[PDB]
């Protein structure tokens, strides 16, 4: 369990028929935040608790319940990876 | 020496929760006091009370009127009740042994989670 | 009643290294303070008993140094076996009174 | 006691714009079941994190996610759910 | 009857120097200054006084005194010792139901009662109380009336009187001197001692004696004494008092030349011819027992701070208590509790039992002169007296305690220690108020005796056990503890709180202790006081606190007997 | 000069109806039953009642009293306030130093003082005590002659007394009348009351005011008052006294009938023209505070109990605890002896503080009547009281019990341990005789006040830590620990013995304890009573010690101020 | 003080044999009472401490069951390692007493 | 821990015995208290008095104002001092350890023997 | 002893030119006693504390001091060994 | 301290009348002797005894005796004491 400061991967997934879920898969140090739309939405959000690895990262699963455009973006803090994803309408 | 908590892991809100404890390698009149603890989904720790080997009874002034602890002397049990329960609480309840003397809890059976809801 | 503080809730340490956990009492104590090593899924397991005196089964790399007030527990040359969450617990007052917890995230 | 439920699986596939990056996250999502603990298992394993959150704010259910990290080498060749709630698990194929 | 006192000497140091006169039926006045033979020669003539002094001879109807005529004669204090809470009614009965034959019916003693309480003009008040400092009731002058009818009640031949008006206003003092003259006429001799005098009273007397010093001025008929005196040099003018003007002679406007006038005058040669002429129990103990107990039981039910005062204070402060020490624990604290709240306990019966020094030093007057009198032995008068005040406000303060605090404290929950704890408390308040009346009987002021009491049980109370350990103490001290009464109180509260319980939770130390110091049983708590754990070192204690009530008791009754009543 | 009054009025419900009279140089006589008019009408006219009921006019040579009046004029008490254990001349120069102007040489007040002092006739008397209970002194004839001289001192126009001859003997009473007489031929105007003089006094009078339930009944030349009530229609006889046949009228051998013939006697329509021919600090409070608390000093001195009693019990009582916790021991027992010890020491300070409420008390006659006559403000003799009495007497034997108990004992061998204990046992002995102060200041009796104080000191003292663990006390009922003084002198003193004492004899124990329960360092038992282990743990107990003083000395000054002195 | 009373000043037992060694307190001990056995030439070695208690180094064939005021050390198959002079002490008082010591020989 | 008595074996009537005792494998300082017991010739024991971890010291009342004991920190030694010696109490004189917790004389000396005689 | 009842050996010896010394050697059950002339001296005797031996045995040594007929004698107890010795003057 | 001594020994040879019985007796008496501590040593070793008592009435000196148990086949063919307060042992023979 070692980290070197390592930045995210960031993917939304679409729904089936709704709730959107981006997934903020393996980083370190730990202190990320989550961002809908980049704020214009805040309703409904549901981040759920980090996971941890046998290689000492961390992992976030972010998610919204709506009934739907949106983006999925991460201003995540030692490293600059400011990650943006986007889903079509 | 050896603990094992058991009893029903969900129930009803304004409700009684109850758990047995099952001691084993030592008599629970003997010795010792016994105790419950619990630790919550924030990952906190509370004492709830114990039973002593005369039979006297402690509790924590947070759960006034709501608790009570028990026991059967023919077969080494001890029983948490503690009634009027609330989804606010929901912890994972453990069965510990406090040594007296050294005055710590020095045996802790594996402990068991209880959920509370509508 | 009597509050503990530990004032870290989480650390970042070097596998190897030297840590150091603080806990803080509202009262005086008189060495009436234990410490616990939770691994996850299993119950507390006591680690020292006494400000100062360590568990048979721990080894000497472990060691609390506190009085008064201000209660802590070292640990010199950590190693992979260490990971886990640290609770002092005061024995003083009738109500048993556990710290916040501090999680040690060996990094 | 809320009234007992078997889970609702979703599968949340790749978009349209995630593989022209030479791999992809294919994800499972676990809703609407009770009571919390349930697990995912990975067909078609090993490359797998989850979590499951807090209860629903309006019907007091749960929520849980589940994920597998693939390549453009074997994402075009299902996650299965085990929970004691029925007699069985279920099943659907990304 | 006529009474005749020939040649009177008396001395403590002569104080009456030699005294010759006759007393006659008719209303006989003895006057002069205060520090004078007044009162010195009315309390010879009436056997008050020691007769170790006594050097002359007294008879009447030329018959010596009797060793009886204490019971055969009235005799009137100044200051009216009369029970201020019973009615008057009931003080003249109490006098009938002891001064009358046994032989007599209720209605013969009520048909006494009756002529006596008319006679007197006391209709109006009969069934009115006598008047309290918590109760308004009978005047002053009736009052006074009141103590001559609780003599009358024998029809004495003679009815001596000290200072009879020496404490009332003018015009009730002619009242009660109009009501005396009223009965002189009845064929009774009246005899008393007067301050300065009215003419409008000094009018009425049929015979005045006049003395100054220790030496007679004047002895005759009353208004020969101001034709006396004009002749023997002195002056009188028009609007001026003859009774004034006689104690301004004897003030020198000198006693010898007065003196040795009267050895001259006529008056005496008239006197020393008459004298020379002349020259020629009732009842049983056990009914004295019953009425003594039952006139200080109305007395206890007449009194507020005596009776209900006294058990409000008790329950408030067993209630106080109840609240403070609430639900004793088996832990650390539990040992200094159960000591603290214990000693509270028995140090508060003996401070509470200093109250009774006040018993018999409020009612020595009233005692001294009904003995004197022959209503009663001292036998029957102590024991009634305990048996009727000191028994009952002992017992309730002790039991109310027990009930309320001892649920409310959770002591052990045993019905035979519940029973001991209070019968432990009421022997330490029988003990701790008969030192109370060992101290006191026998004095005349309350506050002499309340200090020395007050001294000796805080000197007791450091000899208790709580705060000197008792094994600790030098061998030349450590014998004072055996004299302290809150010590066998504790010991004995001690001794049955703690058998069997324990103090150090989660640690069963009752067939071995781990760490030595931990003292975690109420054995090891009791043979640290060096108290015994055997049933004989619970008892020993109530043994020791019945020998000091018998002492004490003793020495109070004894007190009692040789208390000097002249 | 002549004092005049002019349809006097005075209401509580009416007491002085409506009253007109003139008093002249001469010695004027106010007569009539004690419940009369009598000493309220010699109050009004003196200005010794309180303005709020006063209806009608009082005038001086035909000017109005003004507010300076009570200083111009000489009021003699009944009771004599002089200070027994003060010499003649000591008591003449008190009231020298006090009423006489700053501005005069010592000589020239001894100028004063010997005009006085030969003038009164005290001269084989003036370096004589004035009588104690503990000293034989002056008699009482004398004693009264000495209560008029301190009046003298300012040479006052008026004297007003109170029943001057009560109390005296009738020798004594016509030598202190004959002195007033002569006194009053110096041309000062003399105003007192009496009851029932004797016929050889009332010869002397040059006014005779008589007055029964509130009616005035004659006012005029005193000889002339039995040819009225003759010529009204009741008759003297030869050998009996006007002023007793004037109270026998009163008595009715009607009040309303002989008011409304005086209203139309000669006598009224003569005294009612007169009436319409008329009508138509001294000093610094320092020197007060000096003289005050040098009085108190020499009274201090001048009296057994009050000093060296206190002192002998204290060294008594020291050396009796000295040999009873003689070398204290680190074992099982030393926690027992050294808690019992210093819990002695801090109650015996309240309990021997409760003497403090006999400060004021015994004076307050005395401080009434100087305060009235303008001695001194209220706030000189208050500190000059507090300064001479108090402080003292509150140092002496808590430098003593210290000195005595404390390496006896062997208490902590620290030079600064030493004297805390001695500034702790001074500050509780301060505060409990303040608390004393507060409850005692302004009322008339010791009694109520002393069972008041030791009501409050038993529950102040279970609160005080010993009895109960102030740490198990129910949250609704602890908050009444603040308001006791033994805890805070309990705490301070138990913090400065234990802290760094061992008790376990063969176990070191400061960074570990091998068993709990142990209680084996005074730390360990201090934390166990909830005390606090730092320096302001300590020192917080002064504090709350000094602000109880502040806040009793002030509730004590506020009672005096606002007591009602009319 | 408190003194201890041993019965015998000398038994006589056989090799195998069971023996039983009686001490009385004059005061109330609350089992503080130990045991010593000596062997000629040696110091007190300690046997039993707090009335009921053995001591790691001796054999499970000696035990003491005293309580009260009286109280006894017992051997069940006495052995040759035996042989020797036994005593009582308490430790309650400050004063420490010993019995006056009780001697085993042969049979 | 280890502990070794010494001193001059024979003495005077009326003159003052002196013994030492050493310690090794322990601090005298650090945790118990050090006794001196006496053994006479006609077998009984005799405890003597101690010093404590702190220097606080206590003695037999048998042996009232006869005895002192006394140290050097320096190197752990202290030491029984005995005035006034006679002969009815020549005996074997050990130094030994009370443990505190425990009550007991864990730890003794060989002994040394004491001859008095005129 | 390793075992029962076994009577004493016993031999006074004649001085070198004074003192008397007689051996009571070997015998078990233990309570001797020992008269010097049948009790007619006992003044001056000195009995010194008893031996063990390894086979568990008891001995005695007894002792006169007298400038110089004698009786040494034993009346041991359960052995009813009386044993008797002699010397000439 | 009583004044310093070396031992005092007489040897105890047997009658003519023990020598009847088939063993003997030898004996050897140590006296006058201080501070107590000797040893005695046998020579012409089995079946030794010896013995020690208390002070002497007059000067308190020690006594102290010691035994040869011994046989008519080697009786007729000495003890000496290693006293460390002589200048060298003594000894003497029956």
């Amino acid at each position: 369990s070692s980290a070197s400061t390592k930045g995210p991967s960031v993917f939304p997934l679409a729904p089936s028929s709704a709730a959107l879920g981006c997934l903020v898969k393996d980083y370190f140090p730990e202190p990320v935040t989550v961002s809908w739309n980049s704020g214009a939405l805040t309703s409904g959000v549901h981040t759920f608790p980090a996971v941890l690895q046998s290689s000492g990262l961390y992992s976030l699963s972010s998610v919204v319940t709506v009934p739907s455009t949106y983006i999925c973006n991460v201003n995540h803090k030692p490293s600059n990876t400011k990650v943006d994803k986007k889903v079509e309408p | 020496v050896q603990l094992q908590e058991s009893g029903p892991g969900l129930v009803k809100p304004s409700q009684s929760l109850s758990l047995t404890c099952t001691v084993t390698g030592f008599s629970i009149t003997s010795d010792y006091a016994w105790n419950w603890i619990r630790q919550f989904p924030g990952k906190k720790l509370e004492w709830m009370g114990y039973i002593n080997f005369d039979g006297g009874t402690t509790y924590n002034p947070s759960l006034r009127g709501r608790i009570s602890i028990t026991r059967d002397t023919s077969k080494n049990q001890f029983f948490l009740q503690l009634r009027s329960v609330t989804p606010e609480d929901t912890a994972t309840y453990y069965c510990a042994t406090f040594y007296g003397a050294k005055g710590t809890l020095d045996y802790w059976g594996q402990g068991t989670s209880v959920t509370v809801s509508s | 009643d009597i509050v503990l503080t530990q004032s870290p809730s989480s650390f970042s340490v070097s596998l190897g290294d030297r840590v150091t956990i603080s806990c803080k009492a509202s009262g005086y104590i008189l060495n009436r303070l234990a410490w616990y090593q939770q691994k996850p899924g299993n119950a507390p397991r006591l680690l020292i008993s006494g400000a100062t005196s360590l568990e048979t089964g721990f080894p000497s790399r472990f060691s609390g140094t506190g009085s008064g007030k201000d209660y802590t527990l070292s640990i010199s040359s950590l190693q992979t076996e260490d990971v886990g969450t640290y609770y002092c617990q005061q024995y003083w007052s009738t109500p048993w009174t556990f710290g916040g917890g501090t999680k040690l995230e060996i990094r | 006691k809320r009234t007992v439920a078997a889970p609702s699986v979703f599968i949340f596939p790749p978009s349209d714009e995630q593989l022209k990056s030479g791999t992809a996250s294919v994800v499972c999502l676990l809703n609407n079941f009770y009571p919390r603990e349930a697990k995912v298992q990975w067909k078609v394993s090993g490359n797998s994190q989850e979590s499951v959150t807090e209860q629903d704010s309006k019907d007091s259910t749960y929520s849980l996610s589940s994920t597998l990290t693939l390549s453009k080498a074997d994402y075009e060749k299902a996650c299965e759910v085990t929970h004691q709630g029925l007699s069985s698990p279920v099943t659907k194929s990304f | 009857a006529v009474l005749s006192f020939h040649n009177i000497c008396y001395r403590v140091k002569e104080i009456l120097s030699n005294i010759n006169g006759i007393m006659k039926p008719g209303l006989n006045a003895i006057l002069g200054p205060t520090g004078g033979g007044k009162s010195s020669l009315l309390d010879v003539l009436a056997a008050r006084k020691d007769p170790s002094g006594l050097s002359g001879d007294v008879l009447i109807n030329g018959a010596p005194r009797p060793a009886n005529f204490k019971c055969n004669s009235g005799y009137v204090v100044q200051d009216d010792v009369v029970m201020g809470t019973l009615t008057v009614r009931e003080n003249l009965q109490f006098s009938a139901a002891l001064r009358l034959a046994t032989t007599m019916t209720n209605h013969e003693k009520n048909e006494r009662i009756n002529r006596v309480i008319q006679e007197l003009g006391l209709d109006k008040v009969a069934d009115s109380k006598v008047g309290t400092q918590f109760i308004r009731g009978v005047s002053g002058g009736e009052r006074k009336r009141t103590s001559i009818g609780m003599e009358l009640i024998t029809d004495p031949s003679i009815l001596f009187l000290d200072e009879p008006t020496t404490g009332l206003d003018s015009s009730t003092a002619n009242a009660v001197l109009l009501l005396l003259k009223r009965m002189s006429k009845q064929g009774r001799t009246i005899i008393f001692s007067i301050h300065q005098p009215r003419y409008s009273i000094f009018k009425l007397f049929d015979s005045l004696t006049l003395l100054a010093s220790g030496r007679l001025m004047f002895h005759g008929p009353a208004q020969e004494a101001l034709g006396y005196f004009e002749s023997a040099g002195y002056h009188c003018e028009a609007y001026n008092n003859p009774a004034d003007f006689f104690l301004d002679i004897i003030n020198g406007d000198l006693i010898e030349k007065l003196a040795e006038i009267y050895v001259n005058s006529s008056f005496y040669k008239e006197t020393k011819a008459e004298l020379h002429q002349l020259s020629g129990y009732t009842t049983s103990f056990c009914h004295q027992l019953r009425w003594v107990s039952k006139r200080s039981f109305k007395n206890l039910l007449g009194n507020p701070q005596a009776s209900i005062a006294q058990i409000i204070v008790t329950v408030v402060l067993g209630l106080v208590i109840g609240a403070i020490y609430f639900g004793l624990k088996n832990d650390s604290t539990g040992i200094q509790n159960r000591a603290g709240v214990l000693f509270f306990l028995t140090t508060n019966q003996c401070f509470s039992s200093v109250s009774a020094v006040e018993l018999f030093v409020v009612e020595k007057k009233l005692f001294i002169h009904e003995y004197i009198s022959g209503y009663y032995r001292v036998s029957s008068y102590f024991l009634g007296k305990l048996l009727s005040d000191l028994l009952p406000m002992r017992m309730l303060p002790s039991i109310i305690f027990t009930c309320i605090v001892y649920f409310m404290l959770g002591l052990k929950p045993k019905a035979d220690a519940f029973f001991v704890m209070m019968f432990t408390l009421m022997m330490v308040a029988y003990s701790a108020s008969s030192m109370a009346l060992a101290i006191a009987a026998g004095q005349s002021v309350v506050s002499v005796a309340t200090l020395l009491m007050t001294i000796c049980f805080v000197f007791m109370m450091i000899f208790s056990g709580l705060l000197v350990n008792l094994t600790t103490i030098a061998s030349w001290l450590s014998w004072l503890q055996y004299f302290s009464i809150p010590r066998y109180g504790f010991t004995a509260l001690q001794h049955n709180e703690f058998l069997g319980q324990n103090f150090c939770p989660g640690l069963n130390a009752t067939g071995n202790n781990p760490c030595n110091y931990a003292t975690c049983t109420g054995e090891e708590y009791l043979v640290k006081q060096g108290i015994d754990l055997s049933p004989w070192g619970l008892w020993k204690n109530h043994v020791a606190l019945a020998c000091m009530i018998v002492i004490f008791l003793t020495i109070a009754y004894l007190k009692l007997l040789f208390l000097k009543k002249y």
